[PDB]
RNA sequence: GCUAAACCUAGCCCCAAACCCACUCCACCUUACUACCAGACAACCUUAGCCAAACCAUUUACCCAAAUAAAGUAUAGGCGAUA
RNA sequence: GCUACCUAAGAACAGCUAAAAGAGCACACCCGUCUAUGUAGCAAAAUAGUGGGAAGAUUUAUAGGUAGAGGCGACAAACCUA
RNA sequence: CCUCCGCAUAAGCCUGCGUCAGAUUAAAACACUGAACUGACAAUUAACAGCCCAAUAUCUACAAUCAACCAACAAGUCAUUAUUACCCUCACUGUCAACCCAACACAGGCAUGCUCAUAAGGAAAGGUUAAAAAAAGUAAAAGGAACUCGGCAAAUCUUACCCC
């Protein structure tokens, strides 16, 4: 059927999946945050 | 006080006392109709009901019967010329009800 | 998607997220088994307000007052105007003994008293 | 009483309140601590009344009678706080030889930067504090390349700034 | 993945315990076993497989009283709640066990074999040769791992100088120490073969997912194989 | 969405707001006695009330909880009003009903209830919706009372009225120049319940007397501590008005009366509202049930509540015996319990 | 053997310490000085304790150093104890003989026509209907709310007869009361601590039921024993306890003598509800405990045969089924099994009604059974009324 | 004659030189930007491939000592591309 | 956060015939047989009608798990953010 | 005239048709002045809901389905006790709207409770004319599948057989 509504928002899922703690919990996520800091992003995570 | 570190209270410890408070409040005109004993204040975020009651009865000697508080969300809708949202500050308002009539 | 730039406040999440976040007010007690909140009188900051009936000092100054050269107060100046006269007198009299500096205002440890200075026990 | 949130009713809507001379840091150092406390509360009440008047003027869509009074009061209380802080700092230096009455330590966080970590007055020791032992004050050196990249970015910005200063000076000399 | 096993409790108890399903997934979260998942919820009754275990501050053989015979969703055979002294426990009900019966759990091995009714547990040396037995161990005091399913039973074949020889339901023979405890008789819930599932829905309730629709061509394993019985299993250490 | 009205409330001047929401006038003191009938049989057996026996039973129920029982925990300063005074209250009510059965035969056939719920739902006034897609439309101000008295007494024969159905008082019902929300009151949408304390099939339709215990949030000491000294009787008055209006309204609507079919007879009820030690007594007369804007334009009837100041039953109970004991409070209790349905 | 602790869920032992801790005279250099973990170092920490007591984080001392710790274990019977061989277990633990029927005194009290309720059948039917259908706003009231309501309403219905018998004024119905009675029983220290619904307490003690002739003739009765199961099963064996044989009321209490103990089964769930035999055992032991506490209070702590027996009554109700009990205690010595035994007249399984339809059961738009109690036995309430009227006539 | 058109200077680039940064108060690894509580887990590891060899299968410059020269020499290599 | 499968703890299923029921008619609800319209459309798969199911191998809210040399799959080379 | 709607809660969103002024301009698919707006001012007040609990041992066989007879299987959604410790109290946060996911003021998608046609909530026609072609219906003489690959569609209610 119609397939534009793939985003079903929920703050719990958002913070659990892309949050600061989830980023820092893994060396790869720490490097994601470091890449954001190097590029100068205003928002390093969700 | 605000923007300060509170000493950690331990059971049996002394009374927490503030000597030069950092709280400033505004006496605002209500935007709606309120009971005759209701006074409306605009207080900082970190202030509480007990803080405002003690403030009123210690600095102005105003007898206070009740205090209620709420947080008003400032608008984050205005756009700058660069399309950057301008945020009006969220604030806290308090409704105090006078004591002795 | 979700607003990344707006500040995360207490109004934004689900029911559990609300009520956990807070707005920066400092706690004055704890929660018991029946969700009952116990307030501690000592955890509530008591306002120390003085008496102003006979206080002749207005929140402004007169323009007729004269200027003065500024001089920020230093530990050296405070020592010179606080302990130097007494210790000079009791050294000239020969009673000054270097071992006991306590009677000149000094104290060895700061744990004993109530308003300790380095960890800043008090509030403000 | 609640009438202390407003000035003298004769001044209501008078467009001017001729007063000034905010307190000077020297004049406040000239005073004692009890006088400083009482004057702090006097200034606090004056500031509250001025804030009330400013907000009411905003609501009524009228200019504030004399807005500089608020600035004078604010800077006077700032000077009083400066004087009290100076006396406290001198006393702490005299008795314990320390500044920064909030204990802390130079540490190095998970991103490899050098931070000044301020302490947080807990009630249990840190080795069994569970939440504290989840923060990581160390590098894990997959961050060293990012550290070098940030250093090089800083160097590029500084070089651009110096070169632009040189060019502006050259233009100024070229005309004059 | 955050997988914690439900089998986390260090004290024996009679009350049923909540058991979490798995879906055929190991601790890593990947499918380890296919065709498993999503049946009726169940609770776990703790079965005491060490049939001879005396109480605290008591040493010798003891008697017990079958309080009830109940259905267990976690196994093929039913389970008897049995009390004794001041404690009760669940055990595997054998055939013809009903409420009101008495069961003997004995340790002492005799010069001459003993006559055992269909519910007692004796060391395999004390039993007559040829008896039908179930819930057998391998080391003395290990606890019953072998025959435990519904209706299944094994037979004691011989007794040797210090060991005993037992035939398993798969007809494989094993020798265990003479002091290994086992219970007399066949396991209850016979006629379990004759159960007809009737529909795929009943399999789904039982908690088994359908087989993959991919067509696998048969290899060399598929033909019937006639092999001799495997050699004797021995659980007796010898220097 | 309806306003949830709480009889036991922390709102400051809730008595006047409840008077407005209910259309009730309040007067100090008991309603006047009915001296119109002439009891020509003044000389009779007339078994007199045993004041000594009633005082002994009251003091014994008091000592069975306050000075003494094989308690376990501490008992703590909080939950006192539940662990001590609630059993004291229902024990006292049960013993008094049992002892007064011979003097008041209507009590024997009564139904005694412990912490049963009573609900009344009604409409009073209107407002214009200020915001949203329904802005500018008129909406009714709906109210709901969910009460739970500690003890209740229900009878199958209605009591006698105190004043005539058209009884006029010169004082007028107070009015608010403000919204109900600022009491504070809060709105909610849930089931609308009209409940007398039991379903409609119960023969004991009418009410006799309610018994209310003030919660720990409304202690006399706490009210004094919060700089609310003249607020002590306000909680009593508000509890009485709300609870008795809810009870009488449920009683009336159980008979098929509502805003467009007001009443043919008044409805009456009584209430004893107490702290652990202080007691207050109230009588309520529901005259009108037509409180909507449509049905209140030309309506001169008012509901009436009569109330007394709170008096202490005892004073500083200590050393296994009660120091002071006001017998007048127990006399008021028994006099309330002695009311009977009027019989010709 | 099979052990029930899966090590994937057990605690993890700390990783082996660094080998620097094995070199004598060599002091390791760890991260304890920087007050935070670093991936190269490792510190030993002394056990921590508080110099101040905090009740929100208190830790009880180990059980053996508790002051009330006893080497020999006492066996506690409380309200939640469910005996396996219930009735026989209670009879053995209390050293009593059971009688099938209720005493003749209560039945003679209730057999007088003038002693009945004004409209007894209609009043009891109304009480059942109110407790089971009318009492709440919800369509079908639960047992947790309809059992105590029905019992309290039946008590008030019986209390209504005070005008016909002006001697019920010396009664009261006490809630939140407890009994605590400890007795030795074949070197088995037994204790009953009872806390139930409510107790009828009167200013005067109940007359004895059996005569001294029956008390003496009881001595030939032998208590039945169950071999494989100890009489002690399903009792809380505790090694920390105190021996206090007190009731809930000391001297000066105007209503010292218990009359009847009402035992409710407040449980919506059948597995949480007691079985009838277990409930009967519970009331037998509670009545025995009340009688024993009274006996110790009045006649000292001696173990002797009582010349003045102690009578305690009880009734246990599921909300629909009732069980009645009259217990007479004659002895305070219970270690030996040969003397005179106490008596217990117990009446079991008395329905007040068979079923209640809260809604009209409809089969093809025609009602077959109406809303109300199906089946009704007035004899159950007659026994109830007799038990209430035992003390006063 | 409308739409439009036009404009210098913000800044940037490549070099040279020089080794460069970071706590006012408060908050921020939990759902970061959250005043306040009892399991203390923890990092260290040979790139691969595109492509070239006119396919591809061994192989195919790329690594951190100022230059220059020896020298594209000696050598290596499906002795061939190339190194 | 779609979807495939699973885990934990929830919710929904009128009325009639009730044979007892992975039974029948039939709502809500799930799906999508056939036709017509639409085809830069309301819609990067919809609308109207008509249909299959609708107490079960059902539908469904919430949180969690499995990931690309892989996962998951009542094998359609299905699905894993159009 | 329509209503297959609506009112709440959850989730989501975050001031997004409240007042005043500018309306000369600007988005209104046109306009008045207000859903496709600019600036200022003002508001959501806890009882509802979140935010919980001192240890150490110990206890916890008997489903639910009006739970009563009866009847099962797929075998189930709810409980303590013993001892020690503990006498301070009502803080903080959500509370608005015509609203969310679909690039849109999108015929799509969206959990639960409540009345199941309403006391909620709404408007298919900018004006005119009465061509063709096209779409959706309604009615149709006589005939009644002769249509067509095929009874597709529509209208009526329908018998028997075969393959898988
Ligand atoms: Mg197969
Ligand atoms: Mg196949
Ligand atoms: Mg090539
Ligand atoms: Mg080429
Ligand atoms: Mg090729
Ligand atoms: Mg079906
Ligand atoms: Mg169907
Ligand atoms: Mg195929
Ligand atoms: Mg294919
Ligand atoms: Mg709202
Ligand atoms: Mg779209
Ligand atoms: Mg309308
Ligand atoms: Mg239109
Ligand atoms: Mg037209
Ligand atoms: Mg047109
Ligand atoms: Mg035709
Ligand atoms: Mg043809
Ligand atoms: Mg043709
Ligand atoms: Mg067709």
């Amino acid at each position: 059927k119609a397939r534009g509504n793939e985003y079903q928002p929920s703050n719990i899922k958002r913070k659990n999946k892309h949050g600061w703690v989830r980023r820092l919990s893994t060396p790869a996520g720490v490097q994601v945050i470091l890449r954001r800091m190097l590029k100068g992003r205003k928002s390093l995570s969700h | 006080a605000r923007n300060v570190v509170y000493p950690l209270y331990r059971l049996g410890g002394p009374q927490l006392r503030v000597f030069r408070t950092n709280f400033f409040i505004q006496l605002v005109r209500p935007g709606v109709a309120q009971p005759e004993d209701t006074v409306q204040f605009r207080i900082p975020m970190e202030m509480t009901r007990v803080d405002l009651r003690n403030y009123l009865e210690g600095i102005y000697n105003v007898p206070v019967a009740a205090v209620r508080t709420r947080v008003q969300h400032g608008s984050n809708k205005r756009r700058d010329h660069r399309n950057v949202r301008i945020k009006k500050p969220d604030y806290k308002v308090a409704y105090v009800q006078l004591a002795h009539g | 998607g979700a607003d990344r730039m707006s500040k995360w406040t207490s109004k934004r999440g689900p029911r559990s997220f609300r009520g956990r976040k807070g707005r920066g007010a400092k706690g004055i007690g704890f929660l018991t088994s029946g969700w009952r909140f116990v307030q501690i009188k000592e955890m509530v900051p008591e306002f120390v307000v003085p008496d102003l009936t006979g206080f002749k000092l207005k929140p402004y100054v007169s323009y007729l007052a004269p200027e003065s050269e500024e001089t920020p107060l230093t530990a050296a100046q405070l020592f010179s105007e606080a302990v130097a006269p007494a210790i000079e007198k009791d050294f000239k009299d020969g009673t000054f003994d270097p071992d006991n500096l306590e009677k000149y205002g000094f104290e060895p440890t700061q744990e004993g008293k109530l308003f300790q200075l380095y960890p800043r026990n008090f509030l403000r | 009483g609640l009438e202390e949130f407003f000035d003298d009713p004769k001044n209501w809507g008078q467009e001017k309140v001729k007063s000034g001379a905010a307190w000077t840091c020297q004049q406040l150092r000239n005073k004692s601590n009890e006088d400083l406390h009482k004057l702090w509360y006097v200034l606090l009440k004056e500031r509250n009344m001025l804030l009330t008047l400013e907000q009411e003027a905003k609501r009524q869509r009228l200019p504030m009678p004399s807005p500089e009074r608020l600035d004078k009061v604010v800077d006077s209380m700032d000077a009083l706080d400066k004087v009290v802080q100076e006396r406290e700092d001198a006393l702490r230096l005299l008795q314990t030889g320390q500044e920064r009455a909030r204990p802390g330590a130079w540490r190095r966080d998970i991103f490899g930067r050098i931070i000044w970590h301020k302490f947080k007055q807990w009630v249990i020791p840190w080795h069994l504090n569970k939440r504290y032992n989840r923060k990581r004050f160390f590098a894990l050196p997959y961050v060293d390349h990012f550290l070098r990249l940030e250093r090089e970015k800083r160097a590029r910005i500084k070089a651009r700034k110096e070169n632009l200063e040189r060019k502006k000076a050259k233009i100024l000399l070229k005309k004059f | 993945a955050n997988f914690v096993s439900w089998k986390s409790r260090t004290k024996y108890t009679i009350t049923p315990v909540k058991m979490r399903k798995s879906g055929g997934r190991d601790h890593t979260g990947r499918i380890r076993v296919h065709g498993i998942g999503g049946g009726h919820k169940q609770r776990y009754r703790m079965i005491d497989f060490l049939r001879f275990r005396p109480e605290e501050t008591k040493s010798g053989p003891f008697e017990e009283k079958v309080i009830q015979v109940r259905y267990d969703p976690c196994r093929s055979a039913d389970i008897a709640l049995v009390a004794g002294g001041s404690r009760k426990r669940w055990i595997i009900a054998t055939e013809n066990m009903q409420a009101g019966d008495t069961i003997l759990n004995s340790n002492h091995i005799g010069r001459m074999a003993v006559a055992a009714r269909e519910g007692d547990a004796h060391p395999l040396g004390a039993l007559p040769v040829g008896t039908l037995i179930n819930n057998v161990e391998s080391e003395p005091g290990r606890g019953a791992q072998y025959i435990r399913a519904a209706g299944t039973c094994g037979v004691l074949l011989r007794k040797v100088n210090g060991t005993a020889i037992i035939q398993l339901p798969s007809k494989r023979q094993m020798q265990v120490l003479e002091t290994c405890v086992a219970t007399v008789g066949r396991v209850s819930n016979v006629d379990h073969n004759k159960r007809v599932i009737g529909k795929a829905g009943r399999n789904r309730w039982l908690g088994k997912r359908p087989n993959s629709g991919r067509w696998h061509r048969k290899g060399g394993w598929a033909g019937r194989k006639i092999r001799p019985l495997p050699p004797m299993k021995s659980y007796v250490k010898l220097p | 969405m309806k306003y949830m009205v709480y009889p036991q409330t922390f709102a400051l001047n809730a008595d006047r707001w409840y008077q407005y929401f209910t259309k009730t006038v309040f007067l100090s003191g008991l309603p006047p006695p009915p001296a119109e009938p002439e009891p020509e049989p003044e000389p009779e057996p007339e078994p007199a009330l045993d004041l000594a026996a009633l005082r002994a039973v009251a003091c014994d129920c008091l000592l069975q909880e306050h000075f003494y029982l094989r308690r376990r925990r501490r008992v703590h300063r909080y939950e006192e009003s539940e662990v001590i005074s609630l059993p004291f209250l229902d024990q006292l009510v049960s013993t008094l009903v049992g002892l007064l059965s011979p003097h008041n035969p209507a009590l024997a056939a009564a139904a005694l209830d412990y912490r049963c719920p009573v609900h009344f739902y009604w409409v009073r006034g209107e407002e214009i919706i200020p915001r949203g897609h329904r802005r500018g439309r008129i909406d009714d101000l709906r109210y709901q009372i969910d009460d739970k008295p500690n003890n209740q007494i229900r009878i199958s024969k209605q009591l006698a009225e105190f004043v005539p159905l058209d009884y006029s008082v010169p004082i007028e019902i107070p009015t608010i120049k403000c919204k109900p929300d600022k009491l504070p009151l809060f709105k909610r949408q849930y089931e609308n319940h009209i409940f007398v304390g039991s379903k409609t099939a119960d023969p004991c339709c009418y009410g006799h007397t309610q018994f209310h215990l003030l919660p720990d949030k409304l202690r006399r000491e706490r009210l004094l501590r919060q700089n609310c000294a003249d607020q002590i009787e306000v909680v009593f008055r508000a509890n009485a008005i709300a609870s008795l209006f809810a009870w009488t309204g449920a009683q009336a609507m159980y008979q098929g009366f509502w805003s467009e079919a007001d009443v043919t007879r008044p409805f009456v009820s009584q209430a004893v509202i107490t702290d652990g030690k202080y007691f207050s007594f109230f009588c309520y007369q529901l005259n009108t049930l037509a409180l909507t804007t449509q049905a209140d334009q030309n309506n001169p009837r008012k509901n009436i509540c009569w109330g007394t100041q709170s008096k202490p039953l005892y004073e500083t109970i200590e050393d296994n015996d009660v120091k002071g004991f006001n017998d007048d409070v127990l006399l008021q209790i028994v006099h309330f319990l002695l009311n009977r349905p009027k019989e010709e | 053997a099979y052990e029930w602790g899966v090590r994937s869920t057990r605690k993890s032992e700390p990783p082996p310490l660094d080998r620097v801790y094995e070199i004598p005279g060599l002091e390791p250099i760890t991260f304890a000085g920087k007050m935070h973990f670093v991936p190269w170092l490792r510190p030993i920490f002394p056990p921590w304790d508080r110099g101040y007591k905090d009740p929100r984080f208190y830790r009880s001392p180990p059980l053996h150093e508790h002051p009330l710790y006893k080497d020999q274990a006492c066996y506690i019977f409380h309200h939640r104890c469910r005996l396996l061989e219930g009735v026989k277990q209670a009879l053995w633990l209390t050293k009593t003989k059971l009688i099938e029927g209720l005493p003749e005194k209560v039945l003679s009290l209730v057999d007088d026509p003038r002693n009945h309720i004004e409209n007894q059948d209609e009043c009891v039917l109304n009480v059942i209907s109110h407790a089971r259908l009318w009492q709440t706003t919800e369509e079908i009231p639960k047992r947790e709310t309809y059992c105590p309501v029905i019992v309290d309403n039946l008590i008030q219905l019986c209390k209504s007869q005070i005008l016909k018998h002006p001697s019920l004024a010396r009664r009261i119905c006490v809630q939140n009361s407890t009994f605590s009675a400890t007795w030795n029983r074949e070197s088995l220290l037994l204790q009953v601590r009872g806390s139930g619904g409510a107790r009828l307490s009167t200013k005067d003690p109940l007359p004895t039921i059996a005569s001294r002739e029956e008390i003496e003739a009881t001595k030939n009765h032998v208590l039945e024993t169950f071999y494989p199961i100890s009489p002690i099963i399903d009792l809380h064996e505790c090694n920390i306890y105190d021996v206090k044989n007190d009731t809930g009321f000391q001297e000066g209490y105007p209503y010292p003598y218990p009359h009847t103990l009402y035992l409710l089964d407040k449980a919506n769930l059948r597995p949480h509800r007691l079985q009838p035999d277990q409930l009967r055992a519970k009331m037998i032991l509670f009545a025995f405990g009340s009688a024993l506490a009274q006996a110790r209070l009045l006649y000292g702590n001696d173990a002797k045969v009582l010349e003045q027996p102690v009578v305690v009554q009880s009734v246990g109700t599921d909300g629909r089924v009732f069980h009645f009990l009259v217990f007479q205690l004659n002895t305070t010595d219970l270690d030996c099994n040969e003397g005179v035994k106490n008596l217990a007249w117990v009446d079991s399984d008395q329905l007040l009604y068979q079923h209640f339809w809260c809604l009209p059961v409809i089969k093809k738009r025609v009602v077959v059974e109406p809303v109300g109690p199906v089946g009704f036995k007035p004899e159950t309430f007659r026994k109830f009324l007799a038990l209430y009227l035992h003390g006063a006539a």
